[PDB]
């Protein structure tokens, strides 16, 4: 049976009231450039310098991927997998596959905090700092973080950013950050995260929840690609690769690309029930 | 008898902080009643009843 | 009586009461060496250098230490699990060697003690150290406040661990305290000052030794054992449950809660075992601990070792049998990987050191045994290093493989906790009386190089 | 020496009747029936297989004791130990039948196991099964059974010489014997310890080749070892009550009474870890074992918690109680009862899943073999005397007391 319905526990109602998604196709993921920044503009993301970006220590909420292969195809780094024998063979092929060989194939792969639903980040916070949604967020207190720092290892995709040093106003990092005349950037409404709290790639809620704002007050309902402009890691991408928007409107944009036969989540056999699907790669 | 009292602190403050007060989702946990979710109750309430039947009949 | 001609003496020197108590006592009574002023300041000198690192990291940022974005866990942790694990020694053999009737547990129950209370409160220092925000660790609490009674939640390990680490040691304190009671009272009546008359006159209860509060001390003691064996394995078994718990691969599994459990015992008593060796030359009291409690230390640790080496084959056997890719490569990267050398050394501390007992030519020697005590010890620190670092810098999407390497400020800390232990248990060594006199006076009649003899003629 | 009561004979003879013939009866009755049928004729298999397994490991629970004892100089169990040889004698026959049957499985007389089936490992089949075929390399047959068989060798030669030399020891004028045995005692703990772990591999996960986990062998360590212990006491309470025993009171009771308790206490211990380290962090590989127990089997699931924890914790903790031989007795056939339902419980979802039942053919193999048990013990009581002549320790346990 599909590993999706196994479950000792219950589930919870998301039905009603707005379920979001987030839907990658990879045919689209030319590089992804711009998407990036657009990330670190509003969330206030401190520039870190040469090193401690040298010791892999560096704060970034979504990242692009770069993966290589061996013997010119994907497939060939499948075969000499699959074809294996006992114990003296896989000591020697797996330290040859990570020499990348000559003329590969090229694969990009954009990497955030897909908001999980049994998340393995959530139940070991001793002091109950994350929390779900109905909406299907993963809501970070930037409060209760009193930073044991468990949930950057239960998460099996592990995008999940500690912070170290007090990067806002010291002398040690005197960029933007320090000056007077350059904290113009920073936006009022997301504030400045100090030390020994941790952040995460959320959706964007400083956002939905003005758009669900501006549309209470008129008396409308919210329109079809109305949350898809204002979430800028989909509203500021060239191409049509990120789209974000709402699943229980049957109308969207979202709920016309979540029923196809490409639909295809990261690491189904953990268990953890992301709310982001990548498609496939359709090269020839 | 103090390691029974010891089992209904530790029951009756759990029982009211996780599903009678903030019945609140950490993670898939089926905070709906006292059986749902009970395994992750009972490394507590085994230490309340032993810390209790010590301390207080010394 | 009924003694079985079998047994060896456990008391040698055909000592009687007088010469027992004087024979502990007299450390007590007297001053220091010029050798014990030169140890002490070394001990002194490693702790206090110990707290300036611990300072300047809390002050300054955990930054400083050698953490990376992926291992968020390394030597904080690992250094809280491996003093936890040597805190158990002492509850085992005041309390389960208490339970089996073993009489020989007597002239180590009192040390043994000591190595619990001055270990725990090295291990509860790693818990507040890591944190980021150390000053609010309160919150930790189900105390009712002001932001509409915000509580804690009660699923996470880490919370199960808080309940179990500060009640192993309040329970364990009590209980160890209470047995002291009968040897205050015997220093109390030396009083060669009033100064020492009035601090053991209050360290002392008013402990006049009666019928009655001897039959009452007796069943207040098996009622404590009786709960302390299930505190030695609960609270290990909480700790262990912070991996067993978890997703990741090398992590999850259902061997852990008696796997470490195992491990701490062995690892507990090669600790205490060197410290033994040492004392019965120095304090002279070679006379209460024999090559018969030598050898019998050396025995449980060779039984203990090889239930570990079982788990070892265990693990490895799942996880061939398993079809799951990544819990074979997690395996495959201990065995060669960038940190090969950690798992094999560990690999061949735990395996050999403790088939070396089979021999009683090696096993009955003070000098082999010394030294294999303290192998012991390196083995299980890389125990706890490699299960915490090699499943971390290698898991799920190959993007986030990494390396790991300790800071001066992070070894430091070590040294620092090391240090304090020390400075502790050198103290207690000058100030308490080391062997339960209470105790031993129960056994000098029925065991002993005296009364055997007696027995055979 | 004991005399046999004249009486027990004709009545295992009547379990070994009685259950014989329900045995009998109980086999003598597009996709969906291909599965339905085969739960169906699995039925009078598995009532066989739990009720030989149990029976053979509540025999290796008490040689794993007396090994222990002597090599822990126990200064209480020398005038038991005649008690224990005794109950020991049902191994070298209860292994030959239980072997008997891996060997009907093997010859395809049954569909008990599910990698010993036709068409699994070729990939020419309808029948393949890719994953089984992976792990052929420890599932092959015939290493199967190699390697069951000598882990029979490996306990019955332990007994026997156990005895043989024992007897010698009677019969001398210095030691030599004693010594002997307790070096043999304590080789056979260390091979013991290896076999039980490959054991429950074999006999009981096998059962289920889609599913593994740590920790199962130790847990099942626990499950018949408590039993054994029980066994022990309960014979000893009606040899001593049909007096036969001397030099045995209440201290000796009391401290089988609470031994028991604290190993009763310990399999609780094993059986909570292992279920709450899937329940918490529920991965669905390797949960469908719980999820298909608890809809399934929920009463037999969670009784055999209560009987095997709750029970005897209200029962085994006051010290008066400990003495009283009611008390000891109704205990000792909750705690037996409890264990039955362990090893109903890992087996039966495997074989018939939602069509188990608790009826004729299940009811059949336990007097069966509870009639044969009896026979062998107390037949293999008349064989020796009770109270072994010199030995270093008996003189103190005599005397014991406490
Ligand atoms: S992806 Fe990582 S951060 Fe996002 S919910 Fe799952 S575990 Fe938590
Ligand atoms: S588990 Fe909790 S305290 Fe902060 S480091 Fe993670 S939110």
């Amino acid at each position: 049976v599909e590993a999706t319905t196994v479950d000792l526990w219950e589930s919870f109602d998301r039905t009603t009231g707005h379920h979001f998604n987030l839907s990658i196709d990879l045919n689209a993921c030319t590089g992804c450039g711009a998407c990036v920044i657009a990330c670190h503009a509003e969330n206030n993301v401190p520039v870190v310098g040469k090193a401690e970006v040298r010791r892999s220590r560096d704060m970034h909420w979504l990242r692009i991927d770069r993966y290589y292969s061996s013997e010119s195809t994907f497939e060939g780094d499948n075969e000499r997998k699959e074809g294996i024998a006992g114990l003296s063979s896989s000591l020697s092929t797996f330290n040859e596959m990570e020499k990348p060989g000559d003329n590969p194939q090229v694969a990009f792969q954009p990497v955030m905090c897909q908001h999980c639903n049994h998340a393995p980040c959530e139940t070991v916070c001793p002091v109950a700092a994350t929390s779900h949604g109905r909406q299907g967020q993963n809501h970070m207190a930037y409060n209760r973080c009193v930073g044991t720092r468990y949930c950057a290892n239960n998460c099996p995709y592990k995008v999940r950013r500690f912070n170290w040093f007090l990067y806002n106003k010291n002398s040690e990092f005197d960029y933007h950050m320090n000056d007077d005349l350059g904290r113009m950037v920073l936006n009022p409404d997301v504030n400045v995260r100090s030390r020994g709290v941790m952040e995460k790639c959320s959706f964007c809620i400083q956002s939905t929840q003005a758009v669900i704002l501006e549309a209470k007050r008129q008396g409308r309902v919210v329109g079809k690609d109305e949350f898809n402009n204002a979430c800028a890691c989909s509203a500021a991408c060239s191409s049509g690769a990120m789209v974000f928007g709402d699943v229980n409107d049957k109308e969207s944009e979202v709920a016309k690309l979540a029923e196809s036969e490409r639909m295809y989540h990261l690491l189904e056999h953990v268990g953890t029930k992301p709310n982001v699907f990548y498609h496939v790669k359709v090269r020839n | 008898l103090y390691g029974c009292v010891g089992i209904s602190v530790a029951t009756t403050m759990m029982s009211y902080i996780m599903i009678h007060d903030w019945p609140q989702d950490i993670g898939g946990k089926p905070s709906f009643s006292f059986i749902q979710n009970m395994p992750s109750f009972v490394p507590i309430m085994f230490e309340m009843t032993v810390f209790f039947a010590a301390h207080l009949m010394v | 009586h009924y003694e079985a001609p079998i047994r060896k003496p456990l008391v040698i020197g055909d000592k009687s009461y007088h010469d027992v108590t004087v024979d502990v006592a007299a450390p007590v009574e007297g001053p220091a060496n010029k050798q014990w002023w030169i140890v002490f300041t070394i001990a002194l000198v490693a702790f206090l250098w110990g707290l300036g690192c611990i300072i300047y990291t809390v002050s300054t940022g955990i930054g400083t230490w050698g953490l990376n974005k992926t291992v968020g866990w390394a030597w904080d942790i690992t250094n809280f699990v491996w003093w936890v694990g040597i805190g158990h020694a002492g509850t085992l053999i005041s309390a389960v060697l208490l339970l089996f009737r073993q009489r020989w547990r007597m002239a180590i129950n009192r040390s043994a003690e000591a190595m619990t209370i001055f270990s725990v409160v090295q291990a509860g220092l790693f818990p507040i150290i890591h944190m980021g925000r150390p000053w609010l660790a309160y919150w930790v609490l189900p105390i009712p406040n002001q932001f509409g009674s915000l509580w804690v939640n009660f699923n996470s390990p880490l919370l199960w661990d808080v309940f179990a680490i500060s009640t192993y040691l309040s329970v364990s304190l009590v209980f160890w305290w209470t047995g002291l009671l009968p040897d205050f009272a015997m220093l109390r009546d030396r009083a060669i000052t009033p100064f020492n008359k009035r601090v053991y006159s209050i360290l002392s209860f008013g402990w006049s030794g009666r019928a009655k509060d001897w039959q009452r001390f007796e069943e207040v003691s098996l009622v404590l054992a009786g709960l302390a064996t299930p505190l030695v394995l609960s609270v290990h078994t909480i700790v262990s449950m912070d991996f067993a718990t978890s997703v990741i691969p090398g992590w999850h599994t259902t061997i852990f809660p008696p796997y470490f459990v195992a491990g701490a015992v062995f690892s507990g008593f090669a600790m205490v075992n060197t410290l033994l060796i040492v004392m019965r030359k120095v304090s002279n009291l070679e006379a209460y601990i024999t090559l018969q409690h030598i050898e019998l230390m050396n025995i449980i640790i060779m039984i203990t070792g090889s239930i570990v080496g079982v788990a070892y084959i265990t693990e490895l056997f799942v996880a061939w049998y398993s079809g799951v890719e990544y819990e074979q490569y997690a395996f495959l990267n201990r065995a060669t990987g960038p940190y090969w050398w950690a798992y094999w050394s560990m690999m061949t501390c735990n395996v050999f050191s403790p088939q070396f007992m089979w021999f009683k030519k090696l096993r009955t020697s003070i000098m082999f045994s010394f030294i294999i005590s303290i192998v012991v010890n390196i083995g299980m620190w890389f125990e706890r290093f490699v299960i915490i670092v090699t499943s971390l810098h290698r898991d799920y999407l190959p993007s986030s493989w990494t390396m790991f390497s300790p800071t001066f400020v992070d070894i430091g800390i070590f040294i620092g906790t090391i240090g304090f232990f020390f400075v502790l248990f050198l103290l207690y060594s000058r100030t308490f009386p080391v062997i339960a006199q209470a105790e031993v006076k129960t056994i000098l009649k029925g065991t002993g190089d005296n009364y055997i003899r007696e027995r055979a003629n | 020496m004991y005399t046999f009561s004249s009486k027990l004979k004709t009545f295992s003879i009547i379990l070994m009747v009685l259950g014989l013939l329900g045995i009998g009866y109980g086999f003598l009755s597009t996709e969906h029936l291909n599965h339905v049928l085969h739960q169906l004729q699995n039925k009078p298999w598995s009532a066989l297989y739990v009720a030989c397994i149990f029976f053979l490991l509540l025999s290796m629970g008490v040689l794993a004791f007396y090994a222990i004892q002597q090599v822990a100089q126990a200064g209480w169990s020398p005038v038991l130990f005649r008690v224990m040889q005794g109950i020991t004698a049902y191994l070298p026959a209860g292994s030959i039948i239980f072997f008997i049957i891996l060997v009907l499985c093997g010859l395809h007389f049954n569909h008990i196991f599910v990698w010993l089936g036709e068409g699994v490992t070729d990939p020419k089949s309808p029948n393949y099964d890719a994953i089984i075929a992976g792990k052929s390399g420890y599932l092959n047959f015939p290493f199967w059974i190699v390697r069951a068989f000598i882990f029979l060798l490996g306990w019955n030669i332990y007994r026997h010489f156990s005895r043989k030399n024992c007897l010698a020891q009677d019969e001398a004028n210095d030691d030599l014997y004693y010594k002997k045995n307790f070096k043999i005692s304590a080789g056979f703990l260390v091979f013991f310890i290896v076999s039980e772990s490959i054991m429950a591999w074999d006999w009981i996960m096998s059962f289920d080749p889609h599913w593994f986990s740590t920790l199962f062998a130790w847990y099942v360590f626990a499950s018949f070892f408590v039993s054994g212990i029980t066994s022990i006491a309960l014979i000893t309470i009606y040899l001593k009550s049909k007096g036969y025993l001397e030099y045995v009171n209440t201290s000796h009771i009391h401290d089988l009474a609470k031994f028991m308790f604290g190993i009763s206490v310990f399999w609780t211990y094993l059986w909570f870890s292992q279920f709450m380290l899937i329940w918490y962090a529920n991965i669905p590989e390797e949960v469908t074992y719980f999820v298909t127990r608890i809809q399934l089997y929920n009463l037999p699931f969670f009784g055999a918690v209560v009987m095997n924890f709750v029970f005897p914790l209200l029962i085994l903790i006051n010290t008066d109680f400990k003495r009283l031989n009611w008390v000891v007795v109704m205990a000792g056939i909750v705690i037996l009862l409890g264990h039955y339902v362990d090893f109903f419980n890992m087996i039966m979802p495997g074989t018939v899943g939602d069509k188990w039942f608790i009826g004729v053919p299940e009811i059949a193999s336990i007097l069966f073999f509870l009639g044969l048990f009896i026979f062998v013990v107390f037949t293999a009581l008349t064989k020796s005397p009770l109270l072994a002549k010199r030995n270093p320790f008996i003189e103190e346990s005599k005397h014991f007391h406490y």
